[PDB]
């Protein structure tokens, strides 16, 4: 809770990148594509519809960790 | 030309072109044209899904 | 001679008092705040004035720790110092029961009497001082900033903020003039105050080793 | 300055005698007592005082 | 008001319209606007004509007259500097010597 | 016969524009001649390549 | 005769000339002292020197005199001052990281191949960078495990 | 001859630049085989590989250099009022005196969300709201404009009209800048140093 609230872009680039290869792997679709044949178009409709099931765990240097979900984070 | 240098932190990769620039002003500032040729050699593997 | 040479002394004496209230010891407003006129009411020349017994500095208590803590300030008289007076002055803190000392040479000390130093007794702290640095106040220079020795507590509230060990900090020579001049040990800590470019300041923390 | 013996042409050292200050070559029993005063300036180049810049 | 230049539209430092845009509405806004710039920029320049030619590099009589007399000036003042030199004393400037 | 003037913006940086007419009757036309030599040599051993 | 007029009578042996520069300020045309020399302790040492506002190019001998914070702060204003002698600025966050890099171990560390040892643990970066064959058998010797951090 | 003094003023800018090519490429090579290790935590923490520490903060503050809008500055707090006033002018609301500028103004930043941002930051939007406090003053004092509203020639109050909505505006957009104006963890800081000091 401590970390800042707002989605790094580097969160979203993996974040991306994981549900394009989901997707691409026939994982279930959740924003109910209308002709989309790139993963990574549907990945950014999820993201974009704050849809995306993965919840990110920032780690401390020292070993703590806490989780932020995808919805939770602040986008731009 | 050492292992660590030539062969460790910079390698050769394949799917990879080198051609000659032109320029192009109606195409947008994040889009690049590709020629007919060398887009029917650099492949994408795509995965077949619903 | 016997103008410059009193400048000198003056304003060694002034820099080894703030020196020592910077380092907690218990100076009176008048010997911090000390003109030139004073010190040549003291003394005014150069063979009135007497460097090893003269300048030699006892009250130094450390009256926010403990008084019962003595320190002295030694100003050996010839430039080079050898063993005998490092023994002579060893000695005398012995009988007067001191185990700080400083040393204000005024040239320079030979390999053997530094080595002899470093190695007196744990009891005995000695730090070795030249003139020529002394002459100037490293703590108001414009380019050093603003240091201040953490307690204990203050190192350990560091630690549990940041979630980090006594290692993981940046790391400071012993031997840095700032170090010798606030004789820090191995494991204490320094916040330094950075002054930024605009209103505010860059606080950071440094670990003796 | 440089002397030179007029015997063998050998460079000439000062030493003293068993009278007075003398030139003398190492090579040969040759010896030039010295009378009056002998002296060789140099003249070095005095630094100027510099003019203030800026 | 104003003239748009490499100081407005450049890529030299702040203060650009597409560097406002990009800071104030996003990146998309600042593509879209540059891509119109560079689509309309060149139609209008070639409708409009733009060229270079001997002609817009010729001297004038004034620049020639002007010319010739700041070469004369010039020659004379080294002249005079050349002969103060090497013939008496020349006002040495400080942190350097004569020459 | 070259004229000195921006057209289309595609002569942004050192870029030239060419007729394609001009181009069809000829100009700027060009050949090139490559070699391919082979050698058929005898061995050591009486036998030859064929 | 050669080398006694060779002696010194007066001055730091180590400076070697010292120009009176003069700023030209409409307020006030005020004088300062440009020397030449690699010795600021007696520099600042001398008479009528304010020493407390006096600076130098040399981080070796800011870092000996006035302590490891006064080289980083040296270092951070000579790159600054390096870099817009040429017209081209840098964000002062930049210089600020190299010098804090420069100056994290308590003494100024360079980015040759002694320094980067002496900063760095790991071999593999070690050995690919400079002295590929002394750091590896080095590490064999040592036997000193390297991590993947 | 002055001809071939400009071929040698030609070949000497030649020569200049084929040692610059490879020393700089060297340098680079340099820089970026030490600096690539640094990267910017989540704790705000510049750390190395190791896990030593290198800055407690980057550059004393924090921010990103990529989002630098000022001269190693954040914001540009001119610029950004003007674009505040052009953007959302509102008809309807009188002006704003000084009293009225600087009590709304202490009103809005003593909220929650203002709580965690940097203390600079905040003490200089508020010599900003100060200064053009004081603007304001010294022209209604010199054109006799009284904070009651009830001025005839109402184009006075058009010399330095702000209201409310555009002063909550300028410093939700002051923060929203400064907020994501901030590293990002994760970021090679090192490596972006090495390039931006190497080019
Ligand atoms: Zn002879």
């Amino acid at each position: 809770r401590i970390t800042t609230p707002y989605m790094t872009k580097y969160e979203r680039a993996r974040v991306l990148g994981t549900r394009a290869l989901q997707i691409a792997m026939c994982a279930p679709v959740m924003v109910e594509l209308e002709g989309e044949t790139d993963p990574l178009l549907i990945a950014m409709k999820e993201l974009k519809a704050r849809k995306i099931p993965i919840i990110i765990r920032r780690y401390l240097p020292d070993g703590s960790y806490e989780d932020w979900g995808v919805d939770e984070l602040i986008i731009t | 030309q050492g292992r660590f240098r030539g062969n460790l932190s910079g390698k050769r990769v394949d799917f990879s072109g080198r051609t000659v620039i032109s320029p192009d002003p109606n195409l947008r500032i994040d889009e690049v044209a590709v020629p007919v040729h060398v887009a029917k050699i650099l492949t994408f593997p795509e995965k077949v899904n619903k | 001679d016997d103008e410059e040479e009193t400048y000198r002394l003056w304003k060694i004496r002034k820099t080894i008092m703030q020196l020592c209230h910077d380092r907690g010891y218990l100076v009176t407003q008048d010997e911090l705040d000390q003109t030139l006129e004073e010190f040549k009411a003291q003394s005014g020349d150069k063979p009135s004035e007497g460097r090893p017994r003269r300048t030699d500095l006892t009250v130094l208590v450390a009256h926010n720790d403990d008084p019962t803590d003595q320190m002295f300030v030694f100003f050996p008289e010839e430039p080079k110092v050898g063993i005998k007076t490092i023994k002579v002055y060893c000695q005398r803190m012995q009988e007067e029961n001191i185990t700080r000392a400083l040393i204000v040479v005024q040239q320079g000390m030979t390999p053997s009497a530094k080595q002899s130093l470093v190695d007196m007794a744990p009891k005995y702290i000695l730090e070795q001082f030249l003139q020529q640095e002394l002459l100037i106040n490293i703590t108001e220079h414009e380019l050093v900033p603003e240091h201040v020795v953490m307690t204990k507590e203050e190192v350990t509230e560091l630690l549990a903020r940041y979630k980090l060990r006594e290692n993981q900090l940046p790391r400071i020579q012993a031997g840095d003039p700032v170090a010798r001049y606030f004789g820090i040990k191995r494991g204490q800590v320094v916040k330094i105050i950075r002054p930024s470019e605009t209103a505010g300041r860059y606080i950071t923390y440094r670990l003796v080793q | 300055m440089l002397l030179f013996c007029p015997g063998c042409g050998n460079g000439l050292i000062v030493e003293e005698g068993q009278r007075c200050h003398r030139f003398a070559c190492n090579t040969c029993p040759y010896v030039h007592n010295i009378t009056r005063k002998v002296t060789n300036r140099k003249y070095p180049k005095l630094k100027e005082v510099d003019d203030v810049l800026g | 008001s104003g003239s748009m230049d490499k100081g407005t539209l450049g890529s030299g430092s702040k203060n650009n319209i597409f560097y406002i845009l990009l800071r104030d509405w996003g990146q998309n806004e600042a593509a879209d606007a540059m891509s119109r710039l560079a689509r309309l920029a060149p139609v209008y320049l070639s409708n409009r004509g733009f060229s270079i030619g001997i002609g817009d590099v010729t001297p004038g009589q004034g620049l020639l007259k002007a010319k010739y007399e700041l070469l004369n000036a010039g020659y004379k003042k080294c002249d005079e500097y050349i002969e103060a030199l090497n013939t008496g004393k020349l006002q040495q400037q400080p942190g350097c010597t004569a020459e | 016969t070259v004229a000195v003037m921006s057209y289309s913006g595609y002569d942004i940086e050192d870029a030239l524009v060419l007729n394609k007419a001009s181009l069809d009757r000829g100009f700027g036309r060009c050949l090139v001649y490559k070699n391919a030599k082979c050698t058929l040599k005898r061995y050591t051993n009486q036998t030859f390549d064929k | 005769k050669e080398d006694l007029p060779k002696v010194v009578v007066q001055g730091i042996p180590e400076v070697s000339r010292a120009v009176i520069h003069i700023d030209e300020q409409s307020g006030k045309e005020k004088y300062k002292l440009l020397v030449e020399g690699d010795n600021l302790r007696a520099v600042m040492a001398t008479h009528g020197v304010k020493g407390t506002r006096t600076t130098s190019n040399n981080t070796y001998e800011v870092e000996k005199t006035l302590g490891i914070e006064a080289a980083r702060t040296t270092i951070i204003n000579e790159i600054q001052y390096t870099m817009v002698n040429h017209g081209m600025s840098i964000d002062r966050r930049h210089v600020m990281l190299l010098s804090d890099l420069m100056t994290y171990k308590g003494e100024v560390l360079g980015i040759t191949r002694f320094g980067l040892a002496k900063m760095k643990e790991s071999v593999l970066m070690l050995a690919s960078f400079e002295k590929t064959a002394d750091h590896l058998f080095d590490a064999a010797y040592f036997g000193q495990k390297d991590s993947v951090c | 001859t002055e001809f071939f003094f400009h071929t040698m003023a030609g070949r000497e800018g030649l020569v200049d630049t084929a040692v610059k090519t490879a020393e700089t490429g060297y340098m680079q090579r340099r820089l970026v085989k030490s600096l690539e290790d640094l990267c910017s935590q989540y704790d705000l923490t510049v750390r190395s590989s190791t896990g030593d520490i290198i800055q407690f903060i980057y550059g004393g503050d924090g921010l990103d250099p990529a989002a630098m809008e000022g001269k190693d500055e954040p914001l540009e707090f001119k610029r950004v009022l003007d674009n505040i006033k052009a953007v959302f002018p509102c008809p309807s609301e009188p002006a704003l005196s000084k009293n009225e500028l600087i009590l709304t103004t202490e009103s809005i930043m003593k909220k929650s969300e203002f709580l965690c941002c940097q203390d600079s930051f905040l003490q200089e939007i508020k010599k900003f709201i100060k200064g053009v406090s004081e603007k304001i003053k010294k022209t209604r004092d010199k054109y006799g404009i009284n904070d009651n509203g009830t001025t005839e020639p109402r184009v006075l109050y058009q010399l330095d009209r702000i209201t409310p909505t555009q002063v909550e505006k300028f410093l939700e957009t002051c923060r929203d800048k400064y907020m994501r104006a901030q590293m990002e963890p994760g970021s090679a800081v090192g490596a972006l140093c090495a390039q931006s000091i190497g080019e």
